[PDB]
RNA sequence: GGGCAGUUUGACUGGGGCGGUCGCCUCCUAAAAGGUAACGGAGGCGCCCAAAGGUCCCCUCAGGCGGGACGGAAAUCCGCCGGAGAGCGCAAGGGUAGAAGGGGGCCUGACUGCGAGGCCUGCAAGCCGAGCAGGGGCGAAAGCCGGGCCUAGUGAACCGGUGGU
RNA sequence: GUAAGAGGAGGUAUAGGGAGCGACGCUUGCCCGGUGCCGGAAGGUCAAGGGGAGGGGUGCAAGCCCCGAACCGAAGCCCCGG
RNA sequence: GGCGUGCCUAUUGAAGCAUGAGCCGGCGACUCACGGUCGUGGGCGAGCUUAAGCCGUUGAGGCGGAGGCGUAGGGAAACCGAG
RNA sequence: AGCCAUGGGGGAAUCUGGGCGGACCACCGCCUAAGGCUAAGUACUCCGGGUGACCGAUAGCGCACCAGUACCGUGAGGGAAA
RNA sequence: AACCUGGGGAACUGAAACAUCUCAGUACCCAGAGGAGAGGAAAGAGAAAUCGACUCCCUGAGUAGCGGCGAGCGAAAGGGGA
């Protein structure tokens, strides 16, 4: 019966009230020290797109 | 082989410990041009029966609406929503006395 | 069939080439921060609101459009000029 | 290489930071750079840590 | 503690095994955009500089012949000639004396919060950056500064260490 | 055999189990470095345990709960010789 | 007499000296349940609809708003709120 | 890492006795443990009766019929035709 | 015939590998009870001075958590009903 809405997913992502799966910036942790505060900051939040459907057809059941 | 794109990082603050979840008041919001359109007061157990809020534990005002005079209740009030109740309207906060 | 000693070798190494070369010429309009050469020494000198970077890379600086020159005794130039 | 190794500088007047490298074999004893903290304008920063 | 149990024990590849190989950067093959395969040719990277970084004052080489105690093909100085054959850490390629090279003074922008708009590209990641604003170094000013002339010196996530909020 | 017990054996080191060779005639040389094995009441490392100097949350406090050093805790491997 | 390299599977590519089948009959293979999802046929419309159950029927429907979807999003969170 | 349950060891109290509210402490509640019994609502179909946008002798129960029969295997078991 | 409670309790298979996790506490082995089984009056629930045995259905809910944060596994409270 019921699929099963994807924990890892949910937990790591932020699909937008628009139907758009957009998430976090990957690429931070072991790294840091020869490294411009432009990588800095601009490893905060992303985007990403195309494979974001797969993303809301997993996302699914409470939607979110 | 590659994770399938399971490369991005998470950022769900606070996704779990184990007591279950924080008991905490849900509140819930409503566009005061949905109250432009009705008249006459609007308690929560009234607006419910209506077609929104639905049982959300607290009310706060909001959205956009017009200078009505009428009896709003509730709990909590956005700001901004108060300021389109200062031209006509009634606040009554936190419910029992 | 008999196959004595063969062998092997060393070469199988090739560094991957990066896209290299000029994006926008004259004609065409750029508006701010639209890189058009790509160069690793100093093929094409700047100019005219035209921007090199960190690396020897022409990019827009004004909303304009290219244009070229030669300067024998000083190099080759481009010139992004835009409107008055 | 740890060596050159890999430290961070914190500012006085508590905490504050940003980030750095080292070369211990080269005659780095300690550092007092001047860079800038998130609070306020610039100031002093002390070395320390790993 | 194989005495017994359940499982691991890579792949490429002129049949497989041995040998070699896996990623990053340069130069050909590469047929004047890009790009373009091979166990096809040729070499290099896992480091370095708190000054080898940032601004202002400034100088220009490798070499050639001629001339000189040690020196003497080549330690040094001098004369005149000498448009890059020198140098620019490290391989080569690009480039450069209208500086990126080499000397001195003050310093510490390997800055914060951001980022228009472009390179590149299946995704991801990587490359580039005006300006804004805080404040800061130097500069008489004009002004440069989000490390190093540029391309190698690199590892998404899950685990947690450590300081803080 | 989880076990009760079983065979060993109502037999006793000329007896019972395990291994290498395989009548008999000749014979069986050097190496304890790696390892297996025999022993060796000093010792290194290490367990739960035993212990409690010392730290914290919290109550006004009495107290309660957790963290835990010194130092004593085996087998074992290391060590020592055969 | 003019002409004319079997059917299938698989192949870059086969009549194949590649495979499967003597011949005829009958059996024999993309469904369903729930959820999801693009549409599409209607009804309603800032509303939409009920599940279990209860009542009725002897293929007779009907009550039954518990809930789910919808009116708002942003942020990890507090919270802010058409921001 | 609570709570419930407990295999080894230690080892209580009787209404200021006592378990829990998720480390743990304060409080404030909650419930009265370590004795037992209890229908109905739920499940199941060897069984009987009813129904069908269920099959019609290869389909259907393996078996429409003299089928758990022939016969196959020591054997557990297999499983026809009609 | 099947359902029911308790005591024992795998593996394939999944995680495109495989142990941890899956399949599952399932298949089967054993014990026994009965038209039911079992369960059963709160040392409960849960945050409100809120309720009031037990089983059952739906909803809550693929929610909250659990997890080589992978496979995937997946509560009770409240509500409406029996």
């Amino acid at each position: 019966p019921k699929m099963k809405t994807h924990k890892g997913a949910k937990k790591r992502v932020k699909i937008t009230a628009s139907g758009k799966v957009v998430a976090m910036k990957t690429g931070k942790r072991h790294l840091n020290w020869q490294k411009s505060g432009k990588e800095i900051r601009q490893k905060g939040r992303k985007f990403v797109l195309a494979k974001p459907e797969a993303e809301r057809i997993k996302l699914l059941l409470p939607y979110e | 082989g590659r994770s399938t794109t399971l490369m991005r990082l998470p950022k769900r603050g606070m996704q779990g410990q184990v007591p279950g979840e924080i008991k905490r008041p849900r509140y819930q919001g409503v566009n005061l041009k949905d109250l432009a359109r009705f008249e006459g007061e609007v308690t929560p157990e009234l607006l419910v029966r209506a077609g929104l809020l639905k049982k959300g534990y607290r009310l706060k005002i909001l959205g956009e609406g017009e200078a009505k005079p009428l009896k709003v209740v509730a709990h909590a009030f956005s700001k901004s929503a108060l300021e389109k109740l200062k031209a006509a309207g009634g606040e009554p906060v936190l419910l029992e006395a | 069939a008999h196959k004595k000693g063969l062998g092997s070798t060393r070469n199988g190494r090739d560094s991957q080439a990066k896209r290299l070369g000029v994006k926008r010429y004259e004609g065409q309009v750029v508006r701010a921060g639209n890189i058009l050469v790509r160069q690793r020494g100093t093929r094409f000198k700047p100019g005219k609101n035209v921007g090199m970077g960190r690396d020897f890379t022409l990019f827009a600086l004004v909303d304009g459009v290219v244009e070229f020159q030669d300067r024998g005794r000083l190099g080759r130039y481009v010139h992004v000029r835009p409107l008055a | 290489v740890r060596i050159k190794l890999l430290l961070e500088c914190t500012e006085c007047k508590r905490r504050n930071y940003a980030t750095e490298k080292n070369k211990r074999n080269t005659p780095n004893k300690l550092e007092l750079r001047k860079y800038c903290p998130w609070c306020r304008k610039h100031t002093v920063h002390r070395e320390v840590k790993i």
